[PDB]
């Protein structure tokens, strides 16, 4: 994932 | 209470119309509830947060916030002027490093740990978890948030910021929890905002005003920015009494501003987070  | 000059976002919360400055709410203010917020860290120092803030878990060599995404997230969340539910407790999981990135064995790890972790904390009104992430498909990670969700806390997960469809997207695709789109000023879609049928709910997305690292503050946009206005709203129902972690989300959706949303397709929920609050 990655942030947001 | 009323807080006067709110950024927009808490102010649009507390409206049944765009355009209002006060942030209208019931002092009890989240008190008693607990908020994870599972991103890059937590400065748990930074004033606005009057030490209600703590990190509990780093997947890294360090539990400190290199990033700002999670300081961000966490001030929306429950910090004094920027936050939704200024009473509330916060848990830092840092599952992102401070370049934002982070293997998806850690974040289900996260996600496992929390579920767990919260036994042990004197949470009596609940507990909500905010996650401001997301990858593309993947069924372990959805599984995960699923647990997470069924082991008895509110879970809210950020849609994404790809302006597409979140079913090809995790945790956002997980129908068991409360996937989140982003709002502008104007009760516009967010352009970024990813849509379809597994939103849930919208929430105010767009130049955001909040905490940031080393003390200071930052307007940012994204999916992530609408996500902890509604795990502050649902920690904040929860002292109030009026859900449960269960059935925070449908709660939210059923109180819901409805068809203020302009640029919403066809098959996505025009639904707008509301506190629906009463002096
Ligand atoms: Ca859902």
């Amino acid at each position: 994932a990655a942030p947001a | 209470a009323a807080q006067t000059n709110a950024p927009w976002g808490l102010a649009r919360i507390s409206s049944t119309s765009p355009g209002t400055s006060t942030y209208y709410y019931d002092e009890s203010a989240g008190q008693g509830s607990c908020v994870y917020v599972i991103d890059t860290g937590i400065e748990a120092s930074h004033p606005e947060f009057e030490g209600r803030a703590q990190m509990v878990k780093t997947y890294y060599y360090s539990s400190r916030d290199g990033n700002g995404h999670g300081t961000h997230c966490a001030g929306t969340v429950g910090s004094r002027t920027y936050g939704v539910a200024k009473k509330t407790q916060l848990f830092g999981v840092k599952v992102l490093d401070d370049n934002g990135s982070g293997q998806y064995s850690t974040i289900i790890a996260g996600m496992d740990f929390v579920a767990s972790d919260k036994n042990n904390r004197n949470c009596p009104k609940g507990v909500v978890a905010s996650l401001s992430l997301g990858g593309g498909y993947s069924s372990s990670v959805n599984s995960a948030a699923a647990r997470l969700q069924s082991s008895g806390v509110m879970v809210a997960v950020a849609a994404g910021n790809n302006n597409a469809d979140a079913r090809n997207y995790s945790p956002a695709s997980e129908p068991s929890v409360c996937t989140v789109g982003a709002s502008d000023r104007y009760d516009r879609r967010s352009s970024f905002s990813n849509y379809g049928s597994v939103l849930d709910i919208f929430g105010p997305g767009t130049s955001i005003l909040s905490t940031w690292i080393g003390g200071s503050t930052r307007s940012i946009s994204g999916t992530s920015m609408a996500t902890p206005h509604v795990a502050g709203l649902a920690a904040y129902l929860m002292t109030l009494g009026k859900t449960t972690a269960a059935s925070a989300c449908r709660y939210i959706a059923d109180t819901a501003n409805k068809g203020d949303l302009s640029n919403i397709p066809f098959g996505t929920v025009n639904l707008l987070a509301y506190n629906n609050y009463q002096a």
